[PDB]
């Protein structure tokens, strides 16, 4: 299904980046077979709703639209990145690299808090943002 | 045009 939007080409991708002011647009780069995009694409269709008011979600197929694999690394299974006002935004995870998501989380209540803590960094002007939990480890107890 | 129209680099 995955009813939210889909951008075939980079033409379509960077005016949708580029059409919204006041919105964080969220990119889910990947193919919609893999599980792990399944996933992702299940929960950011959860919280589309939700955070409507300062958010917007995109998702692009690798393959169909693959110009951006060298420049932004697509090179893992699903990736999410994050832009503001022609920014790309990045965020201190922990996990080593603060660009991309690159992997398949399932708390839509932690997904939420990102949106809104990118929002709001972006808005104060921080071109990097501190996600307020650390995914370094994989905290299964 | 392709994505670099946008006035955008890669990380």
């Amino acid at each position: 299904s995955y009813m939210l939007p889909h951008l075939h080409n980079g033409w379509q991708v960077d005016q949708a980046i580029l059409s919204e002011e006041d919105r964080v647009v969220v990119i889910r780069f990947g193919h919609d077979w893999d599980p792990t995009c399944m996933k992702m694409d299940e929960v950011l269709y959860s919280i589309a709703e939700k955070v409507k008011n300062f958010a917007v979600i995109y998702l692009v197929d690798i393959t169909e639209v693959p110009d951006f694999n060298k420049m932004y690394e697509l090179y893992d299974p699903c990736t999410v990145m994050f832009f503001f006002r022609n920014k790309h935004i990045m965020i201190d995870l922990g996990t080593g690299n603060n660009n991309k998501i690159n992997w398949a989380m399932e708390d839509k209540q932690e997904m939420v808090d990102i949106i809104e803590t990118v929002y709001r960094g972006a808005r104060k002007g921080r071109g990097l943002v501190v996600s307020p939990k650390d995914y370094s480890t994989k905290y299964r107890y | 045009v392709p994505g670099l129209g946008r006035g955008a680099t890669g990380f």
